[PDB]
RNA sequence: CGAGACUCUGGCAUGCUAACUAGUUACGCGACCCCCGAGCGGUCGGCGUAACUUCUUAGAGGGACAAGUGGCGUUC
């Protein structure tokens, strides 16, 4: 009975948004990571003009910026790029702490710790780096590791042993077990490149995405397969509701949301109205942020903008 | 509490210190207004005289310049006064307030912003420039 | 606001022909302070109708053998030109400039057609790029042919032009210089 | 009387050497009757020119 | 890479009559240098990786280590 | 009231007394002359873009393989037909309708196919008196393949004349093999058995649909004579000529030079400086040496029979 | 003007080829699959190559361009040459023939053909 | 083969690597000024430690490909 409408949109950027992440701590302050180099921090403000205010210009990096995520605190972000280089942030100034070289490649995704003190990395470098919050070199995990590039690394906030995910081009869904990071789970279910990796807030799916447009969810305790979801075109994202057991996913042009009990699409998100370039691609969607909120969802486009949703009950 | 940047013409190249200040803008030592070929005075105004007083009240600026000609010099002072009052903006004020006094500059002129690449061409034989040649005769 | 020379407003200033109006500087946002800007106004075509009158009548100043690259030179000249102006008329100079611009370019001109050899102009029709071009040439030029061998100042035999001009007078040079042009070119048709 | 013009389209550079520019003419007595003409000088399309005659004929010499 | 690939060797050979004067050019190959070529090659020449052949699944089967 | 392509190319600003107007938004975009899109600048505002639906364009074409125009309609031309539908089923009567109309009734005449069957000038007075240019709920299309479709349904339409039509006068092209009309007049070969078997055929088609069709029963186009002659050997290169039997067999480019395939503007009055007053021909590239000539040029050479008495001395492309 | 080359051209076409499925409609993503396959010299030349990629991926996905022979695009080519309507246009009930015709039939032992129709001989 | 590709140069990098034969910033110390009625402020290519690379220099790596949009194109 619910539905979403285009609340409002975010102008900030030359380049195209890549990922986004909000934070439950701050409910004002949500952070842009973007194709022009820059992370714009901004500052929610709801009005008439727009839904926010570009507070921060976080500038560090010297190529794209493909990844950010934000500390349980609200004061930190790490924000992997395509020069190489994992730069952490602190959002109260707006100046690095670290800088975590390491990869040799363009960095894709930054894992990220419920514990707060875990940064084992991967990049186009189709490796595994172990380090840690200092920084510190451990090993190289290449051991059966990959064939093509890494393209999302996640963790579970899990109270058992902790799972991480990293995915690659190579259709591959692995399970590294910590406390030893050593592989144990493998998924052979996808076909066409990897691109989108969210794990449940329960600690038992995840749910892969990539280019053939179908969503493999997996249930993360037993390593068997549980629901196939078909596509529109490509899925460029995806995210998990903490509170209504929902997926949605990033179209092309459009957003495709669902309900993981029937199967059930809920509701398709976009708007055009010129007719005259009907031959011009749709402006793509890359990135796709819940909000802790319940109620809010930002989406980032290949037309360098954000736009943000909420949810009319009814 | 300080953002220091540069600013460059042909071969000068003027750096501009700045800090939280009371208003003095000093290029090289001494005032702004008593820097020599006077008849460009207005050029170095510029930015003061688009963006007021009172925007330059919390910011103490140095200029340190070399290189460069006389006009050259000139030039490459207004890039980095207008440039560090930018820079200092983005990192100790709001990006609204930076936006919002960016687009007072470029829209005045691009130049106090972005540099002119132009620089000069190398000198080829056969004639005094780079293009040209000498003269030569028939008959 | 903006004041050209700190003294010289622009909001004063009336373009009279709709010709001409997109092809001559500075009315609102080309208002600068100095004439002396310094941009690439020759990077492609149609770019040096963006930049103000004032500069091209600096630019076209300098323009001798022995003058050929002294533009602080030149924007004293201006300087001191316009004051000269203001004190002859009360006038806005600028608004003098653009009067003595309008009334100077000419409106046809004749052009040689046929082969080698053969010398028969026809009239054709003149641009209002080119007459803002050929304007301001035929302005400067008259500064220096009253002025090359006398007492008289060129930061004031200008000004005794540009003021010749707005009234579309017979003293003016860059006037005798239309009406032989536009003579011509009314026995070429 | 002294008339005036809108550039419509830029047709063609005719003359000796590649000199004037053939130029289609619209009037701002927003007549629908263009007569077409040829300049002297660089002419982008959108221009406004000030005729002396608007009685030049497609005739050769 | 006139620099690097061609060597060139211009000689003075003397006979009765006067003066002969050789002019040999050696354009080296690639793989390089056991004693043969240079390391690096043609700046025109694009080697592309031959198409490597992959295995299609089609079941979702998952192959836990 | 739905507008056409050829309504704004012959420019019927006629948004005044028919106020229903629908179009379609292809239909104005396909159109390449650009005092259409000046017209598209200004005016349309009081029409509306609306598209068909599917369960109504299929039934658009089962009577248009039976009055025999879909393959001579464009794919466009078939969704503003089926744009009237809409708005018939919506305002007008649906009981007034009919389709699968009626035979061909035909009315074989000793009339010359090529006779001047109402051309203006043409007189058998009817003079021009220069103000007749001019004079030579529905739609606005000068298309016989679209006019043809909506008179068969029994659908009165209006063009730039304000009036109604009751009149359908034009000429459509059977084939002489085949039986197979289509509503093109610029084909020349067949479109079902693909010979040059295709003859003219007047129709004339009322507002209700009356199909009565004038078959030239005259024995001057029914002939075999000037029809057989021996075809020289299939020639293969860049210069071959193969004498023109298929409408689609792969001829090697052959173009005229730009400086030789355009004429003069003479109307222009930009007109005096330089040149001399006609166009240059051209006598130096090659396009010129191996006689390229124009399609349209030396047609009446064609319809002259192969074995003629020729004069000694001429030699045809 | 900016006129591509045969090495530009003919090596770019190689890569859609051989690697469809890994390109897409990026300069950028294009640019970094490039390097992984093609051992390339100088990045000037990597980028003419992408760039040509780009806009044969987007010459593309209108229809086939005539320089590709594609493993996956002609098995979606296959799978949209098989248009197959309901009536073929050779399952039909009337036919007009010319009484020429007719006389065939009836000496090829054919004349019990009634799908047929003789019509008005013109 | 030539053309192109190439090499050098130029332009961009508040990203990386560094710097007592390059600097900047800071802190000492001194000289000097108006003073207030002490200072602070200031100028110091005046000379000493520390912070570090914006400026200087030179190494690696990125950067631009007609890429994106709109028209024109036997539409390539
Ligand atoms: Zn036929």
């Amino acid at each position: 009975t619910e539905q979403m409408t285009l609340r409002g949109t975010l102008k900030g950027h030359n380049g195209w948004v890549t990922q986004i992440a909000t934070t439950p701590q701050f409910p004002d302050m949500i952070l842009s990571a973007s194709r022009d180099k820059t992370i714009i921090m901004w500052k929610l403000t709801r009005d008439e003009t727009n839904y926010g205010i570009p507070q921060r210009a976080l500038r560090g990096h010297s190529h794209f910026v493909s990844d950010v995520v934000i500390s349980s605190d609200g004061q930190f972000a790490l924000s992997g790029s395509w020069d190489g280089t994992l730069r952490l942030w602190d959002l109260t100034t707006g100046t690095t702490t670290r800088r975590f070289v390491g990869h040799t490649k363009d960095v894709l995704s930054v894992a990220f710790s419920s514990d707060n003190r875990q940064i084992v990395s991967g990049s186009r470098d189709k490796t595994i780096k172990l380090w840690n919050t200092l920084g510190v070199c451990k090993y190289t995990v290449q051991d059966e590791s990959h064939s093509e590039w890494v393209s999302c690394v996640r963790f579970s906030p899990n109270s058992s042993n902790p799972i991480i995910v990293s995915c690659g081009w190579d259709k591959l869904v692995k399970v590294w077990n910590l406390a030893n990071c050593k592989l144990k789970t493998n998924h052979i279910g996808h076909t066409g490149y990897l691109n989108t990796v969210t794990v449940s807030p329960d600690g038992s799916l995840c749910a892969s995405g990539g280019k053939d447009g179908q969503a493999m969810l997996w249930d993360l305790n037993e390593g068997k397969h549980l629901y196939t979801l078909d596509g529109g075109d490509i899925i460029n994202a995806l995210c998990f509701s903490p509170n209504r057991y929902w997926l949605c996913a990033a179209t092309g042009p459009s957003i495709k949301i669902w309900d993981l009990e029937g199967k059930i699409i809920v509701d398709e998100l976009k708007q055009e109205v010129i007719s005259t370039s009907s031959k011009a691609e749709p402006p793509q969607c890359t990135s796709l942020a819940w909000s802790a909120d319940g109620q809010t969802l930002f989406a980032g486009y290949t037309d360098n903008l954000v736009r943000v949703w909420q949810v009319t009950i009814g | 509490q300080s953002v220091q940047v540069f600013g460059r013409k042909k071969t000068a190249t003027a750096v501009a210190h700045c800090k939280r200040g009371n208003g003095l803008i000093k290029v090289n030592g001494r005032p702004l207004e008593m820097i020599e070929p006077r008849t460009l005075q207005y050029k170095l105004l510029e930015p003061v005289l688009l963006l007021g007083k009172e925007r330059f009240a919390g910011v103490d600026i140095r200029v340190r310049v070399k290189g460069g000609g006389h006009v050259a010099q000139i030039y490459a002072i207004r890039q980095s006064i207008s440039k560090a009052l930018v820079a200092y903006y983005q990192k100790y004020v709001d990006e609204a307030s930076k936006k919002e006094i960016k687009d007072i500059l470029i829209q005045y002129d691009r130049t106090l912003l972005v540099a002119d690449p132009r620089r000069c061409e190398s000198k080829k034989f056969g004639g005094p420039g780079a293009r040209a040649r000498y003269q030569k005769s028939y008959r | 606001d903006i004041k050209l020379f700190g003294k010289w407003s622009t909001d004063d200033v009336q373009i009279n022909d709709i010709s001409l109006q997109d092809y001559i500087a500075v009315k609102e946002k080309y208002a600068k302070y100095l004439p002396h800007s310094a941009g690439r106004y020759a990077a492609k075509r149609f770019r040096k109708a963006q930049c103000p009158i004032v500069e091209r009548l600096t630019n076209s100043m300098m323009m001798h053998g022995r003058n050929n690259g002294k533009k602080l030179m030149t924007v004293r000249i201006v300087k001191h030109a316009f004051e000269i102006i203001h004190l002859l008329t009360g006038e806005n100079p600028l608004q003098v400039l653009v009067n003595a611009i309008i009334n100077s370019g000419p409106r046809e001109d004749s052009t040689r057609i046929g082969r080698a050899g053969t010398v028969r102009r026809q009239a054709v029709d003149v641009s209002p790029l080119r007459r803002v071009n050929q304007a301001i040439w035929l302005l400067c030029t008259g500064a220096r042919e009253a002025a090359f061998r006398n007492i008289k100042t060129i930061a004031e035999c200008l000004a005794d032009e540009l003021i010749n001009a707005a009234k579309g007078s017979s003293n003016s040079y860059a006037i005798k210089k239309k009406d032989e042009l536009e003579r011509v070119a009314k026995s070429n048709r | 009387p002294i008339k005036l013009a809108r550039v419509t389209k830029v047709l063609g550079r005719t003359g000796s050497q590649g000199q004037c520019t053939q130029v289609r003419v619209e009037f701002m007595d927003d007549t629908s009757r263009s007569i077409i003409r040829n300049v002297k000088g660089p002419v982008r399309e959108g221009d406004v020119l000030t005729l002396l005659e608007s009685e030049r004929e497609a005739r050769r010499l | 890479p006139v620099n690097y690939y061609v060597d060139t060797a211009v000689r003075h050979v003397l006979l009765r009559q006067g003066v002969l004067g050789i002019k040999v050019k050696i354009m080296l190959p690639w793989d390089p240098t056991g004693k043969i070529g240079p390391k690096k090659p043609l700046p025109d020449h694009v080697s592309i990786v031959e198409p490597k052949d992959e295995i299609l699944p089609t079941t979702p089967i998952s192959e836990q280590k | 009231v739905v507008a056409d392509a050829g309504a704004f190319l012959r420019h019927a600003a006629l948004q005044d007394i028919g106020k229903n107007i629908y179009t379609i938004r292809e239909v104005v975009t396909e159109i390449r002359d650009k005092a259409t899109r000046r017209r598209l600048a200004v005016l349309p505002y009081e029409l509306r873009f609306k598209e068909p639906l599917p369960e109504y364009v299929r039934l658009v074409t089962e009577f248009s393989k039976k009055t025999g125009d879909y393959p001579s309609l464009s794919a466009t031309d078939i969704q503003v037909l089926a744009l009237t539908y809409q708005l018939e089923a919506e305002f007008v009567g649906v009981s007034h309708l009919k389709q699968e109309p009626q035979k061909v009734k035909v009315s074989s005449s000793i009339q010359h196919p090529e006779t001047p069957l109402h051309i203006s000038g043409f007189h058998l007075g009817g003079w021009i008196t220069p103000s007749n240019i001019k004079q030579i709920v529905g739609c606005l299309t000068t298309d016989f393949a679209m006019q043809n479709v909506l008179l068969q349904m029994g659908l009165h339409v209006l063009a730039v004349n304000g009036m109604l039509i009751r009149e359908a006068r034009s000429y459509i092209l059977r084939c002489h093999g085949c039986f197979k009309t289509t509503s093109d007049m610029s084909r020349v070969f067949c479109s079902h058995c693909g010979n040059k078997t295709l003859k003219k055929v007047s129709v004339t088609v009322s507002d209700d649909g009356t199909l009565h069709m004038h078959f030239s029963r005259n024995p001057k186009v029914l002939n075999p004579r000037g029809l057989r002659y021996s075809l020289p050997t299939p020639k293969g290169g860049k210069y071959a000529i193969n004498p023109h039997l298929t409408e689609d067999q792969r001829f090697p480019q052959l173009r005229l030079s730009q400086k030789a395939r355009q004429k003069t503007n003479v109307f222009a009055p930009d007109y005096i400086a330089g040149v001399s007053p006609f166009v240059e021909n051209d006598i130096s590239s090659r396009s010129a040496t191996l006689q390229v000539r124009d399609s349209t040029l030396g047609a009446g050479r064609r319809r002259l029979n192969p074995n003629a008495s020729r004069k000694k001395f001429v030699k045809k492309r | 003007g900016r006129v591509r080359t045969k090495t530009v051209k003919k090596a770019a076409r190689v890569i859609i080829e051989k690697y469809y499925t890994r390109l897409g409609n990026d300069f950028h993503t294009n640019k970094r699959v490039c390097e992984e396959i093609a051992i390339i010299p100088s990045k000037k030349l990597r980028n003419k190559i992408a760039g040509y990629v780009t806009h044969l991926m987007k010459r593309i996905q209108r229809g086939p361009v005539r320089g590709i022979s594609i493993k996956l695009q002609e098995e979606e080519r296959e799978r949209r040459d098989n248009y197959v309507p309901e009536v073929s246009a050779l399952d039909q009930e009337i036919i007009e023939v010319d009484p020429d015709t007719k006389e065939m039939l009836k000496l090829l032992d054919f004349g019990s053909l009634s799908n047929l129709q003789v019509t008005q001989p013109t």
